[PDB]
RNA sequence: GGGAUGACCCCAGGCGGUAGGGGAGCGUUCCCGAUGCCGAUGAAGGCCGACCCGCGAGGGCGGCUGGAGGUAAGGGAAGUG
RNA sequence: GGUGGAGCCUGGGAGUGAGGGCGCGAGCGAUAACGUCCGCGUCCGAGCGCGGGAACAACCGAGACCGCCAGCUAAGGCCCC
RNA sequence: CCGUGAGGGAAAGGUGAAAAGAACCCCGGGAGGGGAGUGAAAUAGAGCCUGAAACCGUGGGCUUACAAGCAGUCACGGCCCCGCAAGGGGUUGUGGCGUGCCUAUUGAAGCAUGAGCCGGCGACUCACGGUCGUGGGCGAGCUUAAGCCGUUGAGGCGGAGG
């Protein structure tokens, strides 16, 4: 059984927080949350605050034990953009997409008969 | 100098073989020698230095 | 293109300015600009020989006679209109209301009898035409009708 | 007669030349106007009776 | 009817000794059997071939005036790149590789062609590696 | 009353892109670039059939050529041999006697190396 | 133990038990054709001249078909020349039961 | 030719094609058909299909989605690809 | 003689009115030009569809309705690629 | 909103039958989510009907580091799936073959124009005359215009005129 969190909206990139995201795919839960503390990213705090939601969701509402799960799935999506007008020399003006994020971390139970 | 400018569209095989070096290392740490948790080497644990 | 609100004015410079080439953005060519050669207000109306329009009545009838679909009659006494009455009459014609019919007399209180009957079609004499004749399967006059019906044609 | 079997006769409402539209109607493209100048143009020529 | 095509045959070798054969007159029959076009089962695509060995290389003979007049050339990258081996000098250089290169020219060109190549192992003089059969056409 | 475009446009693009199914690239994944593709693969597959049988025969024949040059003689020859030896019957097609039938093709040969000689 | 035989301007080898995919002809479905033609017989010294007399192979018509449409497509370049055409061959389907001397 | 007056079967011939001419069809919006018929036991639309019919444009059928519409044969008209 | 996608007559609809290469005959040119301008043919145009010519509109071969894992040939080829 | 001003001038509609619009609990600073709950349906949850395509991502099968290419195609083989089967679908290793689409040109892969990709919008009409043809009506004739009567979308009359 399995336990997942969303956090939808998040003002990053995608590109920029897929990255640390794949710094946990399939680690167990004990090192993932050594790997982010660790890590040099703005990515990785929000990505840590999905795994511990996530955490918190497996051990409360799915009653799945947490000392024998590990990360299963993850994956961060790409959700509405942001468009600002950036003002340009001779009166050029571009536009900046300021992006948006929705990171999905999804545990399991590691098999641990 | 004039203006040089991009061809063709990078395919997203040539935009994701760029891509193939630019994924992190999982820093590496020791396990703390007083506290239990673990922390980068030849550094102060940030649990009781 | 001429008819939409915007203004004449043109809309770019027309060289230099790297993009394509424009004039009044009511241009048909534009989201939101005008129609090309969409329809305007007009007459459909176009004017049949009379005397075709005689020969079709006449022909649709006898198609209608030559079925035996259709009916004279004297009188009614279904008469002082009311649907009820009808019904009956009707019934004793052997009118099942499992065709539907189109029924034509100057009898003012026959006809509002009838019309509200979902088979039924109902006209004066003097609003004969081919195209209600077709559409229903019996046809029914009374000789008031049948008279003037003649007296049309000729 | 019912108005399913009215219809009229083989010739009459021949009906009708738009093109216009595809390659494969014949009629593509250039629309019959055949490539060209001054006819091909929109108010083309200058009224050849004259 | 479906044309057969043959499942993985057996890799036959063969041995050819070269002493006063001519050349391109060798090269022909070397390239039709590193081919296997001799074997009533060809198959363009497998290669099912043999595995040609040749001696007595520096003992190759040819005609007309070619151990003089007769050039090889070698491009490199680089402005005065090309390099100009006259055939009698490559000879007593490395003897050899004028067949190995009458073959490689007269073999097809793709990956199949390289690997056929691969597969005909040619000795300067006598003697050679002993292992597989090896029936002597001469 | 207008017609407008609606959902036909979409259909027909589809109906394409299905066919493009497996090609690289945009030529796959885009409208334009799958309908280009296709007339391509359109005009070869139409001349690769004319072209498959060349290319059969061509095989057929090496492989007679190979086989019949054991029992010691052309190709040009053998089928000199079968022209007059009446067995015009054929083949080349069948080829299959030279790999699985050998003495069949042997005897082949025989009704072939006399032929009016 | 096989034959060689010809049917709608092609050489097929034939066994007793054999489903031959061949082009198409006239019969009904069930009914039985030899095919008075035959080319190669597979005990061998029975092979020549066209065909050898007498002999026959004796097969059974399983009905008639129409094989997967193949879409076949003329284009021109510049020239606004396309054409699409589908075909599927029309095909009979034989059970190839005895080799008749 | 056959006497079915064709639409069906045999035979024989033609069938590269731009400008362009002629000819048949398909599909879309709307009207009559319609106070009808299809429809929550599931409309239109969407997503699959290696299935059937069609030379093709197209039509079918099945499955998943969707949740209130759709609209035959046969004709008419266009903001019709 | 010749039944031909021949011919003639009246009418409806066009498109074209920038051609090019090659052969042969001339002119201009320099017994120059992938030059230019006419004549008679041809092909490309529109047959940048097929085979040969390494590759290649117009040179040689040949007029591609559809299919076949059948046969004879054309030009050009038959030492190997 | 843009322009000193005259003036220019947009985008932008849809939960559900009913708010019954998610109490409370958990993670969190909030956002967000997970349970619970409501509902016929909650990938109908308010960034709310349907929800296509370009585009981005996760998982799976086949494939790929001595090969060279308008990316396809034709053949054989290998691995994977579906079917009793002969058979079919996915993939691509090697082998043959192969100069993008449109437009303009005598001639274009062309190192000549246009197009980043996808979706929607986008161009032969209508009136009145004319001239051919065609389907019908009546035929030494044919036919009405304005208008007048009458009408559930009913038709008739009207002969000036042509
Ligand atoms: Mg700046
Ligand atoms: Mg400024
Ligand atoms: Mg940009
Ligand atoms: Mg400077
Ligand atoms: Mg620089
Ligand atoms: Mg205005
Ligand atoms: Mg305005
Ligand atoms: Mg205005
Ligand atoms: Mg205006
Ligand atoms: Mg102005
Ligand atoms: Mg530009
Ligand atoms: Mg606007
Ligand atoms: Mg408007
Ligand atoms: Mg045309
Ligand atoms: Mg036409
Ligand atoms: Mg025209
Ligand atoms: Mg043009
Ligand atoms: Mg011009
Ligand atoms: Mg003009
Ligand atoms: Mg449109
Ligand atoms: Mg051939
Ligand atoms: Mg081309
Ligand atoms: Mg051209
Ligand atoms: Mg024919
Ligand atoms: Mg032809
Ligand atoms: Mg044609
Ligand atoms: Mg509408
Ligand atoms: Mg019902
Ligand atoms: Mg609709
Ligand atoms: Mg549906
Ligand atoms: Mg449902
Ligand atoms: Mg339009
Ligand atoms: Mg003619
Ligand atoms: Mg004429
Ligand atoms: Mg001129
Ligand atoms: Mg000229
Ligand atoms: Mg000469
Ligand atoms: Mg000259
Ligand atoms: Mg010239
Ligand atoms: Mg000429
Ligand atoms: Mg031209
Ligand atoms: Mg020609
Ligand atoms: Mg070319
Ligand atoms: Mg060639
Ligand atoms: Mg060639
Ligand atoms: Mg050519
Ligand atoms: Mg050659
Ligand atoms: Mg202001
Ligand atoms: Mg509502
Ligand atoms: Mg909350
Ligand atoms: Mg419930
Ligand atoms: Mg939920
Ligand atoms: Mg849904
Ligand atoms: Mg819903
Ligand atoms: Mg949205
Ligand atoms: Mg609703
Ligand atoms: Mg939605
Ligand atoms: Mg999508
Ligand atoms: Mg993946
Ligand atoms: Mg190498
Ligand atoms: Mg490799
Ligand atoms: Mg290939
Ligand atoms: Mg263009
Ligand atoms: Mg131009
Ligand atoms: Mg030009
Ligand atoms: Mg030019
Ligand atoms: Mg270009
Ligand atoms: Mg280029
Ligand atoms: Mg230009
Ligand atoms: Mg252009
Ligand atoms: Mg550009
Ligand atoms: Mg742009
Ligand atoms: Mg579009
Ligand atoms: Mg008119
Ligand atoms: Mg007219
Ligand atoms: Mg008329
Ligand atoms: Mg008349
Ligand atoms: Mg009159």
């Amino acid at each position: 059984m399995e336990a997942k969190a969303i956090a939808r909206y998040v003002r990053i990139s995608p590109r920029k927080v897929r990255l640390v995201v794949d710094l946990i795919r399939g680690k167990s839960l004990e090192e993932a949350r050594n790997i982010l503390r660790y890590t040099n990213k703005r990515g990785a705090y929000f990505v840590a605050k999905v795994l511990e939601s996530a955490a918190a969701n497996a051990v409360n509402n799915h009653d799945m034990l947490e000392d024998r799960l590990y990360v299963k799935a993850a994956y961060v999506d790409e959700g509405p953009a942001l468009k600002r007008v950036l003002p340009r020399a001779r009166g050029r003006a571009d536009i900046i997409k300021k992006r948006t994020s929705h990171i999905t971390v999804i545990l399991g139970e590691k098999h641990g008969k | 100098a004039k203006h040089p400018v991009p061809k063709k569209k990078t395919s997203k095989a040539r935009r994701d073989a760029r891509r193939s070096h630019h994924a992190l290392t999982p820093p590496t740490l020791v396990p703390c020698p007083e506290c239990k948790a673990m922390k980068p080497p030849h550094t102060v644990c940030p649990e009781c230095g | 293109r001429g008819e939409v609100a915007y203004s004449g004015r043109k809309i770019w410079p027309q060289k230099h300015t790297g993009r394509a080439r424009h004039g009044d953005i009511g241009a048909p060519i534009f989201v939101g600009g005008g129609v090309v050669f969409g329809p305007k207000p007009r007459d459909y109306s176009y004017t049949l020989p009379k005397k075709v329009r005689k020969k079709g009545l006449a022909m649709a009838v006898a198609d209608r006679a030559r079925e035996g679909k259709l009916l004279l009659v004297e009188a009614f006494a279904g008469v002082n209109g009311k649907t009820k009455e009808f019904l009956a009459w009707a019934k004793e014609a052997g009118l099942d209301g499992s065709e539907s019919v189109l029924l034509v007399t100057g009898n003012e209180l026959v006809r509002r009898a009838a019309r509200n009957l979902p088979w039924v079609v109902t006209l004066a004499p003097e609003g004969l035409n081919v195209y209600d004749i077709v559409r229903t399967e019996r046809l029914v006059m009374d000789l008031d009708a049948w008279e003037v019906f003649q007296n049309r044609i000729g | 007669m019912k108005l399913s079997d009215l219809r009229p006769n083989p010739g009459a409402n021949k009906r009708r030349k738009r093109v216009g539209r595809g390659p494969g109607s014949g009629h593509g493209k250039t629309a019959t106007r055949g490539h060209k100048g001054q006819k091909s143009r929109s108010g083309g020529l200058k009224d050849p009776r004259r | 009817m479906k044309t057969y095509v043959p499942k993985q045959v057996e890799p036959r070798w063969v041995l050819i000794d070269a002493e006063g054969k001519t050349l391109g007159r060798l090269a022909t029959k070397i390239a039709t059997l590193l081919r296997g076009k001799h074997r009533p089962d060809w198959t363009p695509n497998v290669a099912m071939g043999d595995f040609v060995v040749v001696v007595n290389a520096d003992k190759i003979r040819v005609t007309g005036k070619k151990l003089e007049q007769k050039i090889y050339t070698r491009y490199s990258g680089y402005p005065g790149g090309l390099k100009k081996i006259p055939l009698e000098k490559m000879l007593a250089t490395h003897p050899e590789r004028v067949l190995e290169h009458a073959v490689k020219g007269m073999l097809p060109k793709g990956p199949l062609g390289r690997r056929l190549f691969k597969r005909l192992k040619v000795y300067a003089g006598p003697d050679h590696p002993h292992q597989a059969q090896r029936p002597e056409k001469l | 009353p207008r017609a407008k475009t609606g959902v036909v446009r979409r259909r027909k693009h589809k109906k394409i892109l299905k066919l493009a199914k497996g090609y690289w690239g945009l030529r796959s994944k885009s409208f334009r670039k799958a309908r280009e593709t296709l007339f391509a693969a359109g005009n070869y597959a139409y001349a690769h059939r004319k072209r498959r049988k060349r290319d059969f025969r061509r095989l057929w024949i090496v492989r007679i050529n190979a086989a019949c040059r054991q029992h010691g003689l052309n190709y040009s020859t053998f089928i000199h041999g079968l022209k007059k030896a009446g067995i015009e019957v054929d083949r080349k097609n069948l080829a299959d006697l030279a790999v699985r039938e050998p003495q069949v093709f042997a005897e082949l040969v025989e009704r072939a190396k006399a032929a009016q000689g | 133990m096989f034959a060689i035989v010809k049917t709608g301007g092609k050489q097929y080898r034939v066994e007793p038990g054999l489903k031959l995919r061949v082009e198409k002809l006239d019969a009904e479905p069930g009914a039985t054709v030899e095919l008075p033609v035959l080319l190669l017989g597979g005990e061998k010294t029975v092979v020549g001249t066209p065909v050898v007399e007498g002999a026959s192979v004796v097969a059974e018509v399983l009905g008639h078909g129409r094989g997967k449409k193949i879409l076949v497509s003329k284009f021109k370049a510049k020239v606004q020349y396309r054409r699409k055409k589908g075909h599927r061959q029309p095909y009979t389907e034989l059970l190839i039961k005895e080799i008749r001397g």
